[PDB]
């Protein structure tokens, strides 16, 4: 937990920057920053007004952007910051008071009805979401899915995962259930398309395994975990990160997505030698919860993707791997492969952890490291 | 709906005999669930004996029952089976099925997974002479 003030009141870390003032002094809602929408609009939360507001480009610079990136958990990564036309819809903005000096951003920002530079801050903390431009799919080219990794125990591919920083991989919590919760069991293989080239010495050691604290193995609710590598990955054409999704992606009800992995290419089949990938459509949770599909097993922390006719789907071997979508010319991580009855059967689409609802936890973990 | 597991096939047999346990479900089809058979005899600790994934592609056995027991499933018939051959007095126990929503990882279902699972009511298995 986290301490509010000197009086000793503790709150759950999930109650930190969640819109509700759980501290009498509002500390838990007084230092809240996020990136909004597919153009990464930097926004700061106002506990008084109970609302999020973009930052004016006025007097902003790279040092403020790096500070903000650190506060979000990205450590020393910084990609870019520029002023843009606000596409977030907002109607009041945060402006830097230059006359006040050396205070942190939150003490220096104030509410303003207009920005003098007529632009708001767009901030990217890491270069991500760029690539080279499973049942029912086809073999992937080098660099097509450069965030894709293969996770091994005992010289066997067990799960997939997605690179989000040089050190951090998103995967599924059920991959790392005991007795596989020990990081020393795991090796991560990046940039390699063939399982036969994933041998001792070719991969990366894992330092930490963190499962979602509300993971329920009985229902597979909150099926997400983080792996931290012992060394930073070197990025290149073949190994690069996928972007984490921002509030306000505004995805379509049946948004077009891609899944990739070494999962069996047929139910009860063996791990594919080569990386494959396929297109799937999102399926609305209300339709996924039909008595003819998963009959109320789909929780708000899950999303469905595939085709209710079947034919194309993830399978055994794909757990933890990416479900991604392209928007604003950026690839975003929308889900992690979690569960699904059979493989590619009609009325049994794939179920994925809903990464949007986990992003705040992910940031907290990266920041706490 | 929440899955409701129901085991059957237990009963009294002599040493050396066989039983076929089976488990079906109401509320939610068994096809969605990884299944662990565990057993408990009065006075002793619970013991996971066999497990199987939703697809049937990974099975798992306690050393004490390997070669004698065989787990399998039929999703179209909504049933999971435990064939138990060459039974011994030490196999006497109530046998339970435990289910979890099954994941897509490429690994066995651990035998101690009944600790967080849906459970059936159990079926008594008694192995003795007379
Ligand atoms: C800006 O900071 C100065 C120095 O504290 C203060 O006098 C002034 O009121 C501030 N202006 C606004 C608009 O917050
Ligand atoms: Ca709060």
């Amino acid at each position: 937990g986290i301490e509010c003030d000197s009086s000793g009141t503790c709150i759950n870390p999930s109650n930190w920057c969640d819109g509700v003032s759980h501290c009498p002094g509002g500390e838990d809602e007084n230092r809240c920053v996020r990136l909004y929408g597919p153009n990464f609009i930097l926004q700061v939360y106002s506990s008084q007004r109970k609302s999020w507001h973009p930052v004016c480009q006025d007097d902003w610079n790279e040092n403020y952007g790096r500070a903000a990136c650190r506060d979000m958990g990205y450590k020393n990564n910084f990609y870019s910051s520029q002023g843009i036309v606000d596409d977030s819809g907002s109607t009041s903005f945060m402006k830097l008071n230059t006359s006040a000096g050396n205070v942190d951003i939150y003490k220096k920002l104030y509410h303003s009805d207009a920005c003098s530079s007529k632009a708001v801050v767009s901030l990217r903390c890491i270069a991500c979401g760029v690539n080279l431009n499973i049942v029912g799919g086809e073999s992937a080219l080098p660099g097509a899915w450069p965030w894709q990794v293969s996770l091994h125990v005992q010289n066997v591919h067990v799960c997939g995962g997605s690179i989000i920083t040089p050190e951090w991989i998103v995967t599924a919590a059920h991959c790392v259930e005991k007795p596989l919760n020990n990081p020393w069991h795991w090796t991560a293989f990046a940039g390699i398309l063939r399982q036969s080239f994933m041998f001792y010495g070719a991969g990366y050691q894992v330092e930490k395994v963190i499962s979602h604290p509300n993971y329920d193995s009985k229902t597979k609710n909150n099926d997400i975990a983080l792996m931290k590598l012992q060394k930073p990955l070197t990025f290149n054409d073949l190994v690069k990160p996928v972007c984490l999704p921002n509030p306000g992606m505004m995805l379509q009800p049946e948004q077009l997505c891609w899944i990739s992995g070494w999962g069996a290419t047929e139910e009860k089949g063996k791990t594919s030698e080569v990386l494959n990938a396929a297109k799937v459509l999102l399926i609305e949770t209300q339709r996924c919860n039909s008595r003819y599909v998963y009959d109320n097993l789909i929780t708000p922390a899950m999303i469905c993707a595939g085709f209710l006719q079947g034919n194309v789907d993830s399978c055994q071997g794909d757990a933890g791997g990416p479900l991604v979508t392209s928007k604003n010319n950026i690839w975003w991580l929308i889900g992690d492969t979690s569960w699904g009855s059979g493989c590619a059967k009609a009325y049994r689409p794939g179920v994925y952890g809903n990464v949007m609802v986990f992003t705040d936890w992910i940031y907290r973990q990266m920041r706490a490291d | 709906g929440q899955v409701q597991l129901v085991e059957s096939g237990g009963g009294l047999v002599q040493p050396g005999g066989s039983l076929r346990l089976s488990c079906t479900s109401s509320g939610s089809p068994l096809e969605h669930y990884d299944i662990i058979w565990f057993r408990q005899a009065p006075g002793r600790e619970r013991e996971g004996v066999s497990s199987i994934t939703t697809s049937g592609g990974h099975t798992n056995y306690a050393d004490s029952v390997k070669d004698r027991f065989t787990i399998s499933r039929d999703n179209a018939k909504n049933v999971v089976y435990l064939q138990m051959n060459s039974l011994k007095p030490e196999d006497t126990a109530v046998y339970y099925c435990a289910g979890r929503v099954g994941g897509r990882r490429n690994w066995i279902v651990p035998l101690d997974g009944y600790d967080n699972a849906y459970w059936g009511q159990g079926t008594q298995v008694t192995v003795s002479s007379g």
